[PDB]
RNA sequence: AGCGUGUCCUACGCCGGCAGGCGCGGGUAACCCGUUGAACCCCAUUCGUGAUGGGGAUCGGGGAUUGCAAUUAUU
RNA sequence: AGGAGUGGAGCCUGCGGCUUAAUUUGACUCAACACGGGAAACCUCACCCGGCCCGGACACGGACAGGAUUGACAGAUUGAU
């Protein structure tokens, strides 16, 4: 997994709390990540990794994948790619 | 290996469709576009809207 | 001008209701309608075995559903057309507008 | 059906391991006392890895390796 | 030999997409279609194989997996072994072959030979 | 006398090419050279030919128990 | 280009079963008991009836705006 | 005739014996195929009790389509 | 009381058997046998003969940026670019 795709996945999960895949490892792009040429198959990887660790919440209903970020995944994710303290998700904003 | 991983065409026959809720490849229903299986229409009938009348 | 308001649903006491408003409305205000006008009631069919595994007497299970048509055609500005859809408003029921 | 266990092929594979060479970045450089350096490596005209990157010295061709260009 | 009235001699020198007119309406349309990677691959092969040989011998096998190739003119004389799914058998290509594909001549199958009946 | 080609019974003959239209004596004459081709060339079909089992792939499990004691 | 309306009155029915399947493996445990779908022509509402209201939107509504935004990429809604 | 399907269902024109091919059109459908010119039925002809022109199995040559691939014959 | 029949023939399809590398398998009176939407060229596919991949998360230990690892032209080899 190139490290610019792994960032890539990374950085987007953060904007939101959310993800959403397909159990389809043969689709050549994930529509979210289109443009950057990152296949399906490693945004399942790569979830699969961040949820054994503790930092996300999964639920799968009908071939598709839905996670959720932890208040274990921000914490995680903001050293991970040194994002600014002034940068929170947005499921964090609103209310 | 990249060239030969999933390189059989795809394109039609039952190894080409499957169950929209189960994946499974065996008694599918394409009419109307369902794209259910035999055996989970049966499970959503009355959600999607079907009704047993005759 | 003319202005063809199509109605599509699976409830018809629901879908007539809302057709009989949206007349009667139409009668209120100063204009001009054609009545409502029933299209073939459309019957989808399903027929499946009951067993999930092909074992027993062979009995099957007969599904349907119906679909219900109207249409009404007025001849009125859309401002004026724009007010009593609007008002009524019921689930199950696929109001459509078209202009000529 | 019942379990068969036939395992038996012609010995077995062996998954090829790579040759762990130490500085390779020294033959690429002919450095004297002088401060000059002369190039040992034929380079390839490209785009994508052009200006740092050397092909192969093979016995009958020129090879990149991220290229795959050759040279006969 | 002669197919159609035209003997090996010209068919040797016969164009491929003019050959399409001798062999029958399933033939010329898989020519028409058109070969593949894997067959022009397996002729590649078969012509080294048939230029690298001595003279009065025969050529030494081409093994492949493809039972579905039409056998061309330029096939004839090869020794060719034909995949029937477990083990290759060996074909040689005879001329009056010129028309038929090549797992027609290696069987899938064992001639059955019936026993005792046993429960019915 | 102007017969078009698609009405006879060996159009494009596999020896020579011709259409011709073959008889009595010379109907049963051009079998057996088609069957020997197969036969000689060893063809799957000739094969089942030359067993006397059945030709276009058909399902012999239960059908064609005549002849066979 | 739109589809027919024998697909069209399929496709929402297919659609209805699949969001009570997530949301029944999703808010079970804190009294789920149906949806309703209501398509407003600017905004599409999904009413989720259940018994404990608190567990459902969450502290600060952290978990019914989790939804709306898990539900919209699914089904390929406009923001 | 009636029940049904259709973004694959197809009208129209030209070359073909045909299976079948080329160019324009319509239809997300009581709008187009389609006023769904269906088959038995019905009216004239030939045949004339016979393993017969009944009945079609089996097999040999050609031709055309679907498909990446039809050889253990796809149709 | 009767009508059309099935059981006889040719063939199409399912079950045993017998073969086979494999001829994948469930179901055996009514309550198995044109049933498993089961009309399987490839896929389906489980069965047979071979050959690539890991798509083995995560925790701990080792080695390693004086490089852990990654992919690759050509000759050979291979059914195979
Ligand atoms: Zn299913
Ligand atoms: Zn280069």
């Amino acid at each position: 997994m190139p490290k610019k795709n792994r960032i890539a996945i990374y950085e987007l999960l953060f904007k939101e709390g959310v993800m959403v895949a397909k159990k389809d490892v043969h689709m050549p792009k994930h529509p979210e990540l289109a443009d950057k040429n990152v296949p399906n198959l490693h945004v399942m990887k790569a979830m699969q990794s961040l949820k054994s660790r503790g930092y996300v919440k999964e639920q799968f209903a009908w071939r598709h994948f839905y996670w959720y970020l932890t208040n274990e995944g921000i914490q995680y994710l903001r050293d991970y790619l040194h994002l600014p303290p002034e940068i929170v998700p947005a499921t964090l904003r609103r209310s | 290996h990249q060239q030969l991983y999933w390189s059989h065409p795809r394109k039609f026959g039952q190894g080409s469709r499957s169950c929209r809720v189960c994946s499974n490849r065996h008694g599918l229903i394409r009419k109307y576009g369902l794209n259910m299986c035999r055996q989970c229409f049966r499970q959503y009938a009355k959600d999607i809207g079907f009704i047993k009348l005759d | 001008h003319r202005i063809r308001i199509t109605l599509t649903s699976r409830n018809v006491k629901s879908l007539e209701k809302v057709c009989a408003d949206l007349i009667r409305g139409a009668k209120e205000k100063n204009l001009k309608v054609k009545g409502p006008v029933r299209m073939p009631t459309k019957t989808l069919r399903i027929t499946t075995r009951k067993t999930p595994c092909g074992e027993g007497s062979k009995t099957w299970d007969r599904f349907q559903m119906r679909i219900h048509k109207r249409l009404i055609d007025l001849h009125s500005p859309s401002e004026i057309v724009k007010q009593i859809t609007s008002i009524s408003i019921e689930p199950g029921v696929e109001v459509e507008v078209t202009i000529a | 059906k019942k379990r068969k266990k036939k395992s038996c092929t012609t010995p077995k594979k062996n998954k090829h391991k790579r040759k762990k060479v130490k500085l390779a970045v020294l033959k690429y450089y002919k450095v004297d006392e002088n401060g000059k350096i002369s190039r040992l490596r034929r380079e390839c005209p490209s785009d994508e890895c052009g200006a740092g990157v050397f092909m192969a010295s093979h016995f009958d061709r020129h090879y990149c390796g991220k290229c795959c260009l050759t040279y006969c | 030999f002669t197919y159609r009235g035209v003997d090996l001699d010209q068919l040797l020198d016969m164009s491929y997409e003019q050959l399409m007119q001798l062999y029958s309406a399933r033939q010329r349309r898989r020519l028409n279609r058109g070969l593949r990677r894997k067959q022009h691959s397996l002729l590649k092969r078969l012509r080294k194989a048939k230029k690298e040989a001595p003279p009065m011998e025969k050529p030494e096998v081409v093994k492949t997996h493809l039972r579905d190739m039409i056998i061309l003119p330029e096939m004839v004389g090869s020794m060719v072994g034909v995949y029937n799914g477990k083990t290759f058998n060996q074909v040689e290509i005879k001329p009056e072959m010129i028309g038929h594909y090549l797992g027609e001549f290696s069987i899938t199958y064992k001639p059955v030979k019936h026993g005792r009946p046993g429960i019915g | 006398y102007k017969i078009p080609d698609w009405f006879l019974n060996r159009q494009k003959d596999v020896k020579d090419g011709k259409y011709s239209q073959v008889l009595a004596n010379g109907l049963d004459n051009k079998l057996r050279e088609d069957l020997e081709r197969l036969k000689k060339i060893r063809a799957h079909r000739g094969l089942r030919h030359f067993w006397g089992l059945r030709v276009r792939g058909q399902h012999t499990k239960t059908t064609g128990r005549r002849g066979r004691t | 280009v739109q589809i027919s309306k024998k697909r069209k009155f399929v496709a929402d029915g297919i659609f209805k079963a699949e969001l009570n399947e997530f949301l029944t493996r999703e808010l079970a445990e804190d009294g789920y008991s149906g949806v309703e779908v209501r398509v407003t022509p600017t905004r599409t509402e999904i009413i989720i009836l259940a018994t404990r209201t608190q567990n459902v939107l969450g502290e600060k509504g952290r978990r019914i705006r989790e939804l709306t935004a898990v539900v919209q990429k699914r089904f390929g809604f406009p923001e």
